[PDB]
RNA sequence: AUAUAUUUAAUUUUUAUAAUUAAUAAUAAUUAAUAUAAGUACGCAAGGAUUGAUUAUUGAAAAAAGAAAGAAGAAUAUAAUUUA
RNA sequence: UUGUUAAAACAAAUAAAAUAAAGUAUGAAUUAAUAUCAAAAUUUUAAUAAAAAUUAAAAAA
């Protein structure tokens, strides 16, 4: 119930299609190596009730 | 009187059960003998044959 | 320095809610009114909340030298059937005082008897807006 | 001249519950004795290598310990010898991790406390109520022997440990705040071991071995 | 009693507990029969 | 740790081996084939009069294996009918009670009238242990 | 209790005839040495005192002549044998119950008791323990609540097992003397416990959760303060310690209830040996189904609980004779009711 | 439930502390004749039920 | 760089306190080690 | 602490099942003795919420719910059988009262006596889904009538999946087409 | 009256027990009570049958429905009566799984005495036995068709209710022999 | 009363003793004034016609069983 | 009239099983008045004893080993009250 | 509870019951010299000394 669970779900999918394309075997797969590293980043204020600015 | 907190302080909070617990664990599943999906015990399928008998 | 205020010992922390259904526990409850029957600390009793609320009772207290006798009118019974619980709401006026008792059954010093099973509910009504009536005058002359 | 109760439903001859016996007087003292034979408990034992049936079998043979004899005894300990190895830990059953607090400590499972009521029951048996079975039969004597030093009795800190990098203290360590308890401080075989030193020892104040002229070399 | 499993300690095939000296007057037990393979795993 | 845990929980696996030790001794006679449990010296100096003038009385009480053991091994006999019939009494029954009354003197304002066997108000008030000879209640 | 050095232990405030050890046979004489160089310079070895030797000879002739008068003294020669139930050295184990119901009862003098009924439903001595075979340092558990092998853990299911003993539910253990024991596998009737009789009980209260600070103690919650540091109670000079930390036993908020409490010293009130149950006049915290343990009290007012005055126990355990059905005996006539009391 | 667990209360039995000797709501029958139900002068209900009662009680 | 770890033993946890005696520590000798007596009368 | 649903009025010769209930107020708390309470802004709104859910119940014959609503909405379709079960005019007098449509109300009790005529009781049933909803992950629970297909105007209908369009019939199985609502 | 009130309690507590009847045997099935509605009334031919009594001497009573319970209890007397005893088979550490779950008490006439009923009993369980065992050794008596097509395995001699108790005071006042014999006779002469 | 499974003396004695308390009981009330008498237990009773203490007492057991298993009456047999 | 660190109150979820070891004297300085103790020694008289038991607060004191993503309720206090 | 009026009403204010105000995702800002920061007691040095010394031993979330 974790939404970086549900992101890598997806990129396990598209890992083993690629796979499956390039010609390896299914029952076989195993994760070798995963990780994260800090990429893009954006910048977002808003007002709030009765007129206060927040960053996000 | 709040001061920033090295990268050990960073790392107690994993070495309590709080924190173990809650992120890093992993799941009882089983096949469903009747969806052949990943099923939890206890927790079952909409469809009419999971609800009738539990799988 | 420390202390701990909870225990997680077995033998604390089992319970026995699931076996209880081998125990007659009502059959020892009207064992012992039975026996209180039989000893005649109190008298048995089947009568409906409506049909004894506001009928007449005699209720005599025994005390050496002289047993205080009280006559008053049943506000509330508490049972319909006779049990080790019982309960009894009477109100009894003397000369310029009222007082309203809960008389419980089976207490050999006190001895209470309803005169009539029948009620009068507009007797009831009466003495309820008495007593009303005299609970508020004395709150309006306390405060 | 009785009758019973109730009617008895059938049962087959293989679904029947025989093999034990309450004691002399039920109506007072419903302990329940096994009267199995050592060549079923050890057939159970190495054909049902589940842990219950373990368990099982070595209580059973605990409460049979007493008046059996040498060859029985010496199958038993035979059979029981099996599973334990020199090399490694002698009689570690570590199945549970709990890692409630900062470090993680290891809980067995039931055999443990099996053996270890198993070998003090022969204790019992072989010190208390038949002080003369060791003396009579060097081989009995030599094949306890040898079982208590398979199973390393003398530290029983090896029976908590699971990893050598760093040893257990769960049976020399206790606290009076509450801690190692029923673990702690187990006299295991202290009393079967002076016991056969003392036998061992008898000889200087006998001037002629006894044990040792019965044994041989 | 669909959960409860007759003879396994708390419904758990892996501690069978039946035709053993478990010495129990009032309760009934149900004799022992070899569990399978695809039964345990 | 403090100095007296690091104490006891460095000395106590000593002090149970001295136990063992000691221990030893006894399992030395039944090795020899002649299974004696040990004896102890029964003392009869346990009735004392202290400075004060006062009767005390040592408790010594000593523990039998053979006992111990019949008693682990057959089951007691039948408990007694009165005893288990004839409830306890709740309250303590004072050691003189003060009557008051005699029907023995004729007067009985008479002081001097009153039987000696009825015990004095000095005794129903000081009187709350057994006397000297006799220890238990 | 009335203080006695031990070194007013000499012959002239013994109340009997000292007697010294002299090896294997007592005498009325130190043990002279056998060595004469070890004779002290002023000890007086004596062999025969005739004031000594009257006394005693006097003092036995008198025991042995006059049994009736003497009979009091006969405690300084054979003393109780062991087995025997003393008053004050042999304790015996409990019983474990269930809290089954409350009512209310009423003695013969008027008095009302908010009365709680317990129920032992199967007392079982399951194990005996001692820890290396020490004085004082044996116990025995007693189990209750017999079950099924399908409900208790795989880990107490094997000591179960191991034991022998019908498994059962819960299993307590009380420290006893040794002439106090019970082979394993006896089965405890109620009437173990007489009516009239002092127990300690042991349960656990209900669960509240976490509570306030102001629910938690009362009116004692809202002031908390403790001061240990000096004060002029003069003005001569100054000094002072200022309290830094807040001193550990400060009363705040947290955790309520579910814990061990435990009563000491609640008579019993009356006793059904039919169903198993028990009344005590006393209202307790628990909720109903928690496994109370009762124990006999030690002594109360400086006065033993068992003694020849109030009554002797069933040590060590009552065993109900033969010939009694406790299925064709009634209910109404399995009631013991303790003599009346009044508190007030 | 690790989370809630040193605040939320904890049992073995599933909360079940019913006591079949205290007085329960059928036992108790009517509390019309408590003074709170007859002058509760706060509850549309209390009055709208108490006056029924009544005048049902007198008519018959 | 050499790193303590805290999560260490405690006198609480139940893994509780070792001995030195029974020990294997590398600073820790017991080839060389003879066993003297000190009587204390006096 | 006292309920004043206990107040009887227009009291019948023989006393109700319940005796101390309304039985439709279930007087929510905590404690086993109630009904475990759905959060809500108020207990009238939880009482809104429990009408509308137990009339929708009534009306498609299943209900999905997220949380403690699914015992709430379970026992008040247990009480409501025993409502159909009575029959009286008193019964159905308070069940038009306590929910939305009048027509359910009669739909109710034309069907459900013939439904529930050879049972005592857990007339509803209660299946925990394994998915969960995505705003919440809260647990959905999957609430429906046992005795669907041997008498109620609900028959041989398919619920694995819903229809084509939500406001077209529910699917209906092939084994039992031939039937007219 | 209070006195007139305590005697005619008296006289309710002196009344001799209506409605009160002793069974012979009480029969056990594991099929449901729903099944066995329908063949109720073959059982009371087949038991007369096999008590040799005139037809119509059987009577059987209300049938029970023993409440199944996931968590056995052996004193509840709604439990499922089970196949083994401790008396029949003590050296067994279990009882055999349960045999019975619809149970029906046996009657005979009124005017038999304990004797009578308890030799029936006694016939009846010997008999029931006899018939489960020849079924287990196999698998035209009444036995054999109780056993085979009612489905009947369980039978039970049921002990004397016990929980019944003499008035020895009532409302506070011993009860004398005297007064309980006029008691008995007014009822007797009630009766008659 | 609260009996389960079945019916005792105990049981019985009580129900005789409270039929003093209880001077209008007449032999021929209707079925409600029996213990464990609800709604449901005494319509099916009024659909067999049975409105009378003397008739409810005549139910004959195969009467009664199926009043309790095939209509739905869960304290019948106590009645 | 600012979210902090030390220190405290708790918790780390059935552990079959308390504490021979930290609470280093004592939960009151092992009490303790009280009717009855006493219309009694002592006092011309008036008046006025020492005193400790049942009536009270007097047990003084810490329950640390087993497989963990539902509500520790299948929830209307029954371990399924019959259930198609 | 207090106060006012009259022969019960009004206003204040807190302490018990009851109601709500998530365990879900989204996510800032005050602050920041720092060793995986020195649990405590004693003594002392130029003003809180968290600066030094002596006892003692202070687990983790
Ligand atoms: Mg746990
Ligand atoms: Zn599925």
């Amino acid at each position: 119930l974790r939404k970086g669970h549900q992101i890598v779900f997806r990129a396990l999918e598209m890992a083993q299609q690629g796979a499956e394309a390039k010609g390896l075997d299914k029952e076989h797969l195993r994760v070798a190596h995963i990780s994260c590293y800090p990429g893009p980043t954006d910048k977002q204020i808003d007002i709030r009730s009765k007129g206060y600015y927040a960053w996000k | 009187p709040k001061r920033k907190k090295n990268p050990m302080q960073l790392r107690r909070k994993v070495y309590g059960l709080h924190f173990k617990e809650k992120y890093l664990k992993m799941e009882e599943w089983y096949y469903c003998p009747l969806c052949a999906e990943p099923k939890k015990p206890g927790e079952w399928c909409r469809r009419e044959d999971c609800r009738q008998i539990k799988p | 320095g420390y202390t701990r205020e909870r225990t997680n010992r077995h033998f604390f922390v089992a319970r026995a809610n699931a076996f209880f259904s081998r125990l007659p526990i009502a059959r020892v409850q009207r064992s012992l009114a039975m026996e209180a029957v039989r000893e005649g600390r109190m008298r048995p009793w089947k009568y409906t909340k409506e049909q004894i609320l506001g009928a007449p009772v005699t209720c005599n207290f025994e005390y050496n030298p002289r047993p205080v006798r009280l006559i008053g009118t049943v506000m509330d019974a508490h049972t319909e059937e006779t049990s080790i619980k019982g309960g009894l709401k009477v109100y009894a006026r003397n000369e310029e005082t009222n007082m309203m008792l809960w008389i419980p059954p089976g207490n050999p010093k006190l001895r209470h008897e309803v005169t009539s099973t029948k009620g009068s509910f507009q007797h009831y009504l009466d003495e309820r807006d008495k007593w009303d009536e005299a609970w508020i005058t004395g709150r309006a002359r306390m405060k | 001249s009785r009758f019973p109760s109730q009617t008895m439903s059938p049962c087959s001859h293989e679904e029947e519950m025989r093999g034990y016996v309450v004691s002399r007087d039920y109506p007072l003292i419903d302990r329940l004795h096994c009267t199995r034979s050592i060549e079923e408990l050890v057939a159970q034992f190495e054909d049902r290598p589940q842990i219950e049936s373990r368990v099982a079998a070595l209580a059973d043979m605990a409460s049979t310990v007493s008046f059996r004899s040498d060859e029985e005894l010496l199958r038993m300990f035979t059979a029981i010898s099996a599973p334990f190895s020199v090399d490694g830990r002698g009689l570690n059953f570590l199945t549970v991790k709990v890692s409630k607090f900062g470090r993680p400590y290891y809980v067995p499972n039931s055999l443990l406390p099996a053996y270890v009521n198993l070998v003090d029951a022969t204790t019992i048996a072989l010190v208390r109520e038949q002080p003369w079975r060791l003396s009579a039969s060097p081989a009995l004597f030599i094949q306890v022997l040898q079982f208590m030093a398979l199973i390393k009795v003398f530290e029983p800190n090896k029976w908590f440990t699971f990893s050598d990098h760093a040893p257990s203290n769960r049976a020399d360590y206790r606290h009076a705040i509450g801690v190692n308890h029923s673990t702690a401080f187990w006299g295991t075989g202290e009393e079967l071991y002076d016991f056969m030193v003392e036998l061992l020892r008898v000889e200087d104040d006998g001037r002629i071995p006894t044990m040792l002229d019965l044994c041989t070399r | 009693a669909r959960n409860l499993a007759p003879g396994f300690s708390r419904g758990a095939l892996k501690h069978d507990w039946r035709a053993l000296g478990v010495y129990t007057p009032d309760h009934p037990q149900v004799p022992y029969h070899p569990l399978q393979t695809w039964m345990l795993g | 740790d403090s100095f007296k845990e690091h104490y006891h929980r460095v000395h106590l696996p000593r002090r149970l081996a001295l136990q063992r030790y000691a221990r030893q001794q006894s399992l030395r006679n039944a090795a020899k084939g002649n299974v004696k449990a040990e004896e102890v010296p029964y003392k009869y100096n346990r009735w004392w009069v202290n400075e004060e003038h006062e009767f005390v009385h040592q408790y010594a009480f000593v523990e039998d294996p053979e006992v111990t053991k019949a008693k682990r091994e057959t089951l007691p006999p039948v408990t007694r009918e009165n005893i288990w019939k004839e409830p306890q009494q709740t309250f303590f029954l004072p050691f003189a009670p003060y009557v008051r009354v005699v029907d023995y003197p004729k007067d009985p304002d008479a002081k001097f009238l009153k039987p000696v066997n009825i015990p004095r108000w000095k005794d129903y008030m000081q009187r709350t242990k057994p006397v000297i000879p006799r220890t238990w209640y | 209790p009335s203080l006695m050095r031990e070194k007013d232990r000499d012959m002239y405030h013994c109340y009997y005839p000292y007697l010294f050890d002299h090896g294997d046979k007592m005498s009325l004489y130190p043990k002279i040495p056998e060595n004469p160089r070890e004779w002290q310079p002023e000890q007086l070895q004596t062999t025969y005192d005739a004031i000594r030797e009257d006394k005693y000879d006097a003092f036995i002739r008198l025991r042995e002549k006059f049994p009736e008068l003497y009979q009091d003294t006969r405690a300084w020669d054979n003393p109780p044998p062991f087995g025997e139930f003393n008053m004050f050295y042999s304790v015996r184990f409990g019983m474990v119950g269930v809290k089954a119901f409350t009512c209310k009862d009423y003695d013969e003098l008027g008095n009302q008791f908010d009365c709680t009924a317990f129920w032992f439903p199967d007392n079982q001595v399951v194990k005996h323990s001692t820890r290396n075979g020490e004085v004082g340092t044996d116990k025995v558990y007693v189990g209750a609540m017999n079950v099924p092998v399908e409900f208790h853990k795989p880990h107490v299911a094997a000591f179960y097992k191991a034991a022998g003993v019908p498994v059962k539910h819960v299993c307590a253990g009380f420290p006893i003397t040794p002439d106090a024991y019970a082979p394993v596998g006896t089965k405890l009737d109620v009437r173990h416990f007489k009516p009239g009789q002092e127990v300690t009980i042991t349960f656990q209260n209900t669960d509240y959760g976490f509570r306030g600070v102001m629910f938690r103690h009362g009116f004692d919650g809202g002031y908390v303060w403790l001061g240990d540091s000096r004060w002029q109670r003069r003005p001569g000079a100054m000094g002072t310690e200022g309290q830094k930390r807040i001193y550990p036993g400060h009363r705040m908020a947290g955790q309520t209830g579910a814990a061990a409490e435990t009563y000491q010293g609640v008579p019993v009130w009356r006793i059904d040996y039919k169903n198993s149950l028990i009344y005590l006049p006393t209202l307790l915290d628990a909720d109903v189904g928690t496994y109370v343990r009762f124990s006999d009290t030690i002594n109360t007012k400086g006065l033993t609980l068992w003694n020849e005055h109030r009554g002797l126990p069933a040590f060590p355990t009552f065993i109900p004779p033969e010939d009694e059905d406790l299925s064709k005996l009634a209910t109404d006539e399995c009631q013991l009711k303790s003599p009346p009391l009044y508190m007030y | 439930s690790f989370k809630r667990l040193p605040f939320g209360r904890r049992s073995t039995s599933g909360g079940v502390n019913f006591n079949k000797g205290l007085l329960t709501d059928r036992e108790r029958g009517d509390p019309f004749t408590e003074p709170h139900a007859y002058r509760n002068k706060k509850s549309i209900a209390a009055i709208s039920k108490v006056a029924k009662k009544q005048d049902i009680l007198l008519r018959e | 760089a050499p790193f303590k770890s805290v999560l260490r033993r405690h006198k609480h946890h139940p893994e509780g306190l070792p001995l030195y005696n029974d020990m294997s520590k590398q600073w820790l000798c017991r080839e060389g080690e003879r066993w003297w007596l000190l009587d204390a009368r006096g | 602490k006292a309920r004043y649903a206990g107040i009887d009025d227009n009291p019948t010769i023989t006393y109700k099942p319940w005796d101390t209930t309304e039985p439709l107020m279930a007087d929510y708390g905590w404690t086993r003795g109630k009904l475990p309470k759905f959060r809500a802004r108020s207990p009238f709104h939880r009482q809104q919420i429990a009408r509308r859910m137990v009339t929708e119940m009534i009306r498609k014959d299943y209900c999905i719910v997220g949380g403690a609503r699914a015992p709430a909405l379970r026992i008040l379709a247990d009480h409501v059988v025993e409502l159909a079960k009575a029959g009286d005019t008193d019964s159905r007098q308070q069940l038009a009262y306590f929910l939305h449509d009048p027509l359910m109300v009669d739909k109710a009790f034309d069907e459900y006596p013939r439904r529930f005529k050879d049972m005592n009781a857990k007339y509803a049933m209660m299946t925990r889904l394994k998915s969960r909803r995505r705003t919440d992950a809260v647990a959905m629970y999957f609430v429906e009538y046992k005795n669907r297909d041997m008498s109620d105007n609900h028959k041989g209908e398919d619920y694995s999946a819903g229809p084509e369009r939500f406001f077209l019939p529910p699917r209906i199985v092939e084994t039992e087409k031939g039937i007219q609502r | 009256s209070p006195g007139t009130r305590r005697r005619v309690l008296q006289e309710y507590a002196l009344s001799p027990l209506f409605g009160a009847r002793v069974p012979c045997c009480v029969v056990g099935t594991l099929r449901t009570a729903k099944e066995i509605i329908v063949l109720k009334r073959d059982i009371q031919s087949l038991l007369c049958e096999l008590m040799e009594l005139p037809q119509g001497s059987v009577t059987l009573g209300p049938l029970q429905q023993l409440r199944e319970m996931m968590l056995y209890r052996h004193g509840t007397p709604l439990s499922p009566r089970l196949g083994d005893e401790r008396q029949l088979n003590m050296d067994a550490y279990a009882r055999r799984p349960i045999a019975a779950r619809t149970m029906m008490d046996v009657f005979l006439a009124e005017d038999m005495s304990l004797d009578e009923i308890v030799n029936f009993g006694r016939l009846s369980l010997g008999k029931l036995q006899i018939a489960l065992n020849n079924l287990r050794k196999e698998n035209v008596e009444p036995a054999q068709l109780l056993v085979d097509r009612m489905g009947i395995s369980y039978c039970e001699i049921p002990s004397l209710d016990e929980s019944d108790y003499v008035f020895a005071e009532v409302g506070g006042v011993a009860v004398t022999d005297e007064e309980a014999e006029r008691v008995a006779q007014r009822w007797a002469e009630r009766c008659e | 009363i609260a009996t389960g499974g079945r019916v005792t003396n105990e049981d019985r004695r009580w129900w005789l003793v409270h039929l003093e308390c209880a001077p209008d009981i007449t032999p021929g009330t209707f079925i409600a004034w029996l213990d464990c008498c609800g709604t449901h237990t005494c319509k099916k009773l009024i659909e067999r016609n049975i409105w009378t203490i003397e008739q409810v007492a005549a139910l004959d057991s195969d009467q009664v069983d199926e009043l309790k298993y095939r209509e739905g009456c869960l304290k019948m047999d106590v009645v």
